[PDB]
RNA sequence: GGAAGGGCACCACCAGGAGUGGAGCCUGCGGCUUAAUUUGACCAACACGGGGAAACUUACCAGGUCCAGACAUAGUAAGGAUUGACAGACUGAGAGCUCUUUCUUGAUUCUAUGGGUGGUGGUGCAUGGCCGUUCUUAGUUGGUGGAGCGAUUUGUCUGGUUAAUUCCGUUAACGAACGAGACCUCAGCCUGCUAACUAGCUAUGCGGAGGUAUCCCUUCGCGGCCAGCUUCUUAGAGGGACUACGGCCUUUUAGGCCGCGGAAGUUUGAGGCAAUAACAGGUCUGUGAUGCCCUUAGAUGUUCUGGGCCGCACGCGCGCUACACUGAUGUAUUCAACGAGUUUAUAGCCUUGGCCGACAGGCCCGGGUAAUCUUUGAAAUUUCAUCGUGAUGGGGAUAGAUCAUUGCAAUUGUUGGUCUUCAACGAGGAAUUCCUAGUAAGCGCGAGUCAUCAGCUCGCGUUGACUACGUCCCUGCCCUUUGUACACACCG
């Protein structure tokens, strides 16, 4: 068979190599800040985050947005 | 404590639908009880005809079956307890006996 | 494929919503009396089914 | 609460079913057939073996496997539907029987013609009175044949044949493609009905000997 | 093929309980009619189970069988965690 | 065998009926066209593949998804192999199909090598099974004997007879085994048997109507499980026909013609079943039947969207509607059978009754898992009027407008209503099909297909004929004799 359009490729997730290093800080007294929201559905619960999109955030569990002005 | 039992036998086979039917027949006289029956529903002719070829070739042969049914029904004026005794006895396989209440 | 894509057409009546017991095939089957039997696979098992020629 | 008509065609959809499924599991095993009884609150099922042992397992493990199997796929209430096994009398009188173990017995590379021969003279020392057994497919080379045995009494037209007449077809699944085995074996006359058909056949009469 | 812990789990533990298990060659079907599970996941792990000889397979109008063995016992045993007392109710 | 003899067949004829072939249309085939218009089949293909395709079916075409690629080894990998997804763009598309933005999941996967799996993919000229045909005719083959050196032959036949290789007999054959017959199913008779509140009849009691209206007569409606019964209906067991009897012909046989009686005297009628040996006949597109070959992730797998299978200068096959007065239309009138029917969810299948509406249809009470309800269940036909020989009130093709129902979706009208338009067709060339009695033909009804569609198939009943009951002239079949330079067997 004959092709005309070039071969589509599937998605392949981008490889983060410390994605949950970059949501909390560590101070030196020891106290820990996260740099990011907390979805407040409680089935995904506490640790779940959201993404920090650029018009609103994003969580990757249950899938609510929250759009920020 | 009298009640018009209704006895409902259905069966493929003639021989052993009448031998119930005429086994109950007895036992319910044996026991001086009043039998009506057996009445003897117009026979049920299942009937299907399908073409003898698998394929579209040849002769346009058909085969007609037939798959009968005997319906037999038998009223007894007796106790759901003496009725039911004498249902007890051994029913050869392929006779649904069915046991109600007018 | 994705769930609201893939068999997602309704399939609620038509030749492609029904198939042989027997067999899976989906033509020339026996609806009558719920047999539900392609015409080859019914031809084959009427003896066991309980269906004689008489004529 | 179906009508007669649905009730009656759905028990013979089922032994239908069961047969096949029977076959397809006990075919090495050996299964010359099954019989339904339906009782009150009760169903039995006895499938008639050459081969018990095979089918019950080591105490009725195989048989318990069978039983729950069969009532999980066909509905039925726990503790109503139960399976026995029984050995098949005079094994040479069913061709089911004679065509399982010439499927066998061509399976395990053993002459077609021998093989043949004897099925034809184990059927005939069985007490049958005649019988024949037909080979057909792609033997000895690439072009199909049929190879016929027959031996005996035998009759192919008319209402006798559906009871002096036992027939079983077979497939056998060899290298180079399918063998078909068709075994026929006709019946002797049987006043008890046990080993033959309770009745003498129709063009047969016999005159009492005079006092 | 991908299927769920919880789904793996559910099937396995049926199969040790049951010693047998049958399935309609319904690749589509929301549930099997004796797991909650998927009846493609179902089928699926049976054949895989199949494939290295836990389980017994037969096939005949248009239903799958699927009887348990020795080899399948143990494994099942093994994974599930469960005492070596108990054993399948076909035993 | 355009050689002889004997016999046989409405897939042959004769004597005839209906016809087909001519017209319109439905449907299948070829051709053409097309992206595709998927494909098998050429007496024994062509309303056949139960093949009446909007989606599916679908195998074809234009596109988009997904793996439903087990298992083993190796690689990567919890510092994460890999899944899913909000929003924007992209897309035919609320397919994260893909990209941007980055969240979730956790060894279930991904990558490579082997090995699988699926395929209405090729091969029916590799096969199984099934079916059709040779072939509806009566034919076919051992054992032991006889003949021949042998292939072979007799049995299995001169003759008579039969539907029959069915019998009577003749006989180097005697005994046998299949086919035929017997057999089984349906229909035809039983005032005899058994039994019927899921079938009826009779008389009675009551009530309505009519007649002299009390009593009497006619006709209707309802109850009597302690009114009786089984003629009518149903279904089990049995009886009945065996050419039984009479006259003729025939070998003192097998048998044949006629005839009384009888329900039945063609094997009582119609079917089912059906031998040996074969076809390169059909089917791989019925099968989780199957060998080999091809493909197997950018798929010949599977699914989604749309289109097509229906496309129209043309030829052919099976059919439906007609050409009219033996008729069309409008009233009135009233006689079948084989069958089929639900998940009860507000309700699914057959639908009674009531209401709404011109129809198509809609709404509300309900019955039936059934001799319990639909089923109180057709048309042709009968009767009275209009029409008046005019392609006319025959014919209903084509087309417009519009309204309902099924379906997720009706456009290339799915189907069904109302009005309107009113084509060929005035009985059909050469050729050619089926048919001998409740048959042909006409008439309608049930089922299969079915969410909705029957001009088709399988059955049913209703009205009901003409002609013949003979032959081998044509087309073929069986046996014998005979010729052959045929054996792929005269399409030699
Ligand atoms: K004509
Ligand atoms: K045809
Ligand atoms: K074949
Ligand atoms: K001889
Ligand atoms: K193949
Ligand atoms: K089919
Ligand atoms: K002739
Ligand atoms: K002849
Ligand atoms: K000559
Ligand atoms: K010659
Ligand atoms: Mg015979
Ligand atoms: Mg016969
Ligand atoms: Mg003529
Ligand atoms: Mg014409
Ligand atoms: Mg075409
Ligand atoms: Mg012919
Ligand atoms: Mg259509
Ligand atoms: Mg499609
Ligand atoms: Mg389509
Ligand atoms: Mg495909
Ligand atoms: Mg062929
Ligand atoms: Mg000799
Ligand atoms: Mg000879
Ligand atoms: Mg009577
Ligand atoms: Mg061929
Ligand atoms: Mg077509
Ligand atoms: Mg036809
Ligand atoms: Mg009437
Ligand atoms: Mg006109
Ligand atoms: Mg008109
Ligand atoms: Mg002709
Ligand atoms: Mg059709
Ligand atoms: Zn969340
Ligand atoms: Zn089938």
């Amino acid at each position: 068979k004959t092709y005309t359009k070039p071969k589509k490729i599937k998605h392949k997730k981008k490889k983060v190599k410390l994605a949950v290093l970059q949501f909390y800080k560590v101070d030196d007294s020891g106290k820990v800040q996260r740099l990011r929201k907390e979805c407040p559905n409680a089935e995904c619960g506490a640790g779940t985050f959201m993404a920090n999109h650029f018009d609103r955030h994003y969580c990757g569990k249950c899938g609510l947005t929250y759009v920020y002005q | 404590q009298i009640h018009k039992i209704r006895i409902t036998l259905s069966s493929k086979n003639v021989k052993n639908l009448e031998k119930v039917c005429a086994d109950l027949v007895r036992g319910a006289k044996d026991k001086r009880l009043r039998v009506k029956g057996p009445v003897r529903m117009p026979t049920k002719v299942l009937n299907i005809t399908t073409r003898k070829s698998p394929c579209g070739e040849g002769t346009n042969t058909w085969d007609r079956f037939e798959l009968r049914v005997h319906k037999r029904v038998i009223d007894l004026f007796s106790s759901a307890d003496v009725v039911k005794q004498i249902t007890s006895i051994t029913i050869e396989p392929g006779v649904e006996v069915e046991v109600t209440i007018a | 494929g994705h769930s609201n894509i893939w068999n997602a057409h309704p399939k609620n009546y038509g030749p492609g919503s029904r198939t042989c017991r027997v067999c899976g095939n989906p033509h020339a089957i026996i609806r009558k009396y719920g047999l539900m039997c392609c015409r080859q696979c019914f031809r084959s098992n009427a003896k066991e089914i309980g269906f004689i020629k008489y004529r | 609460q179906i009508s007669k008509k649905r009730k009656f065609v759905a028990d013979g959809v089922f032994f239908a079913e069961l047969n096949e499924v029977l076959t397809r599991e006990l075919a090495e095993d050996g299964y010359s057939g099954v019989e339904v009884r339906v009782t009150p609150v009760r169903t039995e099922i006895i499938i008639r073996a050459t081969r018990t042992q095979n089918v019950l397992g080591e105490k009725g493990r195989r048989i318990r496997e069978l039983t729950s199997v069969v009532q999980k796929r066909f509905k039925f209430k726990e503790n109503s539907v139960e399976l026995y096994a029984e050995k098949v009398n005079n094994r040479g009188l069913c061709a089911v029987a004679q065509a399982e173990s010439l499927r066998y017995k061509l399976l395990g590379g053993l002459a077609v013609r021998r093989a043949c021969y004897g099925v034809l003279r184990f059927i005939m020392e069985s007490g049958a009175k005649g019988c024949e057994v037909i080979v057909s497919g792609k033997l000895r080379a690439q072009r199909a044949k049929s190879m016929k045995f027959k031996d005996g009494y035998m009759i192919s037209s008319g209402q006798p044949v559906k009871e002096y007449i036992d027939s079983a077809v077979r497939h056998i699944l060899m290298r180079q493609g399918v063998l078909g085995i068709k075994v026929k074996i006709m019946l002797d006359w049987d006043p008890k009905g046990k080993q033959g058909p309770t009745t003498p056949l129709p063009d047969l009469v016999t005159i009492h000997s005079p006092k | 093929m991908i299927i769920s812990e919880k789904n793996r789990r559910e099937i396995s533990k049926y199969l040790f309980q049951e010693g047998v298990c049958y399935a309609k060659k319904d690749y589509n079907l929301a549930k099997h009619p004796l797991i909650d599970v998927p009846n493609l996941q179902v089928i699926k792990l049976m054949q895989s189970f199949k494939s290295k000889e836990y389980v017994r397979e037969t096939f005949a109008w248009m239903h799958y069988y699927w009887y348990l063995t020795n080899d399948g016992i143990e494994f099942l045993r093994t994974y599930l965690n469960l005492p070596s007392e108990i054993v399948p109710a076909t035993l």
